[PDB]
């Protein structure tokens, strides 16, 4: 299973991956511009509430 | 004579437009009580939803 070099290589650079993930790595501007647009039409769509606000409607009557 | 004996039950009948006033309230509290359920539901619903679309 280990014979075939470029299973191992993967394998290697994945490991390698994971741990310099102790924080994400490589993000590069572009990144945090992607994630801008993405996530303002994400909560265009859904709202402008909050992250985490458990809200209420303050029901009425006719 | 017997136009009095017809408006007289006429007169008996008579509750029937007071009852549906009646039931017409009465259900439309009891579909706005559901209509509000299905609101908080549906809105809690969607909070939780755009954290998994994150």
């Amino acid at each position: 299973d280990p014979v075939q070099k470029l299973f191992v290589d993967k394998i290697r650079e994945y490991r390698t991956k994971r741990q310099t993930s102790g924080g994400p790595v490589d993000a590069g501007p572009e990144y945090q511009q992607d994630l801008d647009r993405e996530l303002f039409k994400l909560k265009q769509m859904y709202g402008k509430a909050d992250m985490n606000t458990f809200p209420n409607f303050t029901f009425e009557d006719p | 004579i017997d136009m009095e004996k017809s408006q007289q039950a006429l007169v008996q009948k008579r509750h029937y437009l007071f009852d549906v006033q009646r039931n017409n309230i009465a259900m439309a509290l009891e579909v706005t009580y559901r209509e509000r359920l299905h609101r908080v539901y549906r809105e809690v619903k969607n909070r939780l939803d755009y954290h998994i679309s994150v």
